[PDB]
């Protein structure tokens, strides 16, 4: 239903039940009660509705951008390649956003599924959400409501230049 | 619409936009030169049309 590298999800371990009681399980009788009366009809109202889409079937596609030169060259006042530059850029930003929300909700599934445990188990995820958050942070932060590639642009130069010096440093 | 063609569309007006940004700017700065040098077709300030002179030999000699 979904790509399970994009969204990883640890192998389930579960316990075979193993009782110590003489009574009754309720959970074990209430759970047949739920099959028999919820889930069977609710699945064979979905397979009538199943065999309906496989007579009209029809498909989408996802939407191939072609790249395009990015602002960097793009001479100045050249509206033309400036336009199909920046809205290249505008694509990777909403791109780029999309990217950190996954990884956010890698992170937020591991704290879940390890529990008590999370803080030893989640290491992995908590480490890669700080890299991509600080690449996001470096790329777009502070750029203003009024953001562009030529502002983009602007602030990694700035970045460059300071990390050239403090290289220079030595 | 589709994307494409609001995209391209968005090319053509950007490009009249721009053509007709560079021309005011050229003519602020033709104008700027035509006004202050005096030697084009605008700011032609009238001179006496030299049509006007008769040049047949005066009462006297010296004119």
């Amino acid at each position: 239903s979904w790509d399970k590298d994009v969204y990883p999800e640890p192998p389930r371990r579960t316990p075979a039940p193993s009782p110590q009681t003489s009574l009754p399980n309720p959970i074990t009788y209430l759970t047949k009660a739920f099959d028999l009366l919820v889930d069977r009809p609710v699945t064979l109202v979905r397979e009538f509705i199943e065999r309906q889409h496989a007579k009209n079937k029809y498909y989408y596609y996802h939407r191939e951008f072609r790249r395009v030169p990015d602002i960097t060259e793009c001479q100045e006042k050249d509206v033309l390649c400036m336009f199909e530059a920046e809205m290249q850029w505008r694509r990777d930003y909403k791109v780029d956003q999309e990217i950190v929300n996954i990884i956010q909700e890698r992170l937020k599934a591991c704290q879940q599924r390890e529990g008590e445990s999370h803080r030893q188990n989640c290491a992995k995820e908590l480490e890669q959400f700080t890299q991509v958050v600080k690449a996001y942070q470096d790329r777009y932060h502070d750029l203003g409501a009024h953001y562009s590639a030529r502002k983009c642009l602007a602030k990694q130069k700035q970045r460059m230049l300071a990390e050239r010096k403090a290289a220079k440093e030595a | 619409d589709g994307p494409e063609k609001n995209y391209e569309r968005t090319m053509a007006i950007l490009q009249i936009e721009a053509e007709k940004a560079e021309l005011r700017l050229k003519e602020l700065e033709v104008r700027r030169l035509m006004r202050a040098r005096g030697d084009g077709p605008w700011f032609h300030y009238p001179t006496i049309d030299k049509e006007l002179i008769d040049h047949s030999p005066k009462a006297t000699p010296d004119n």
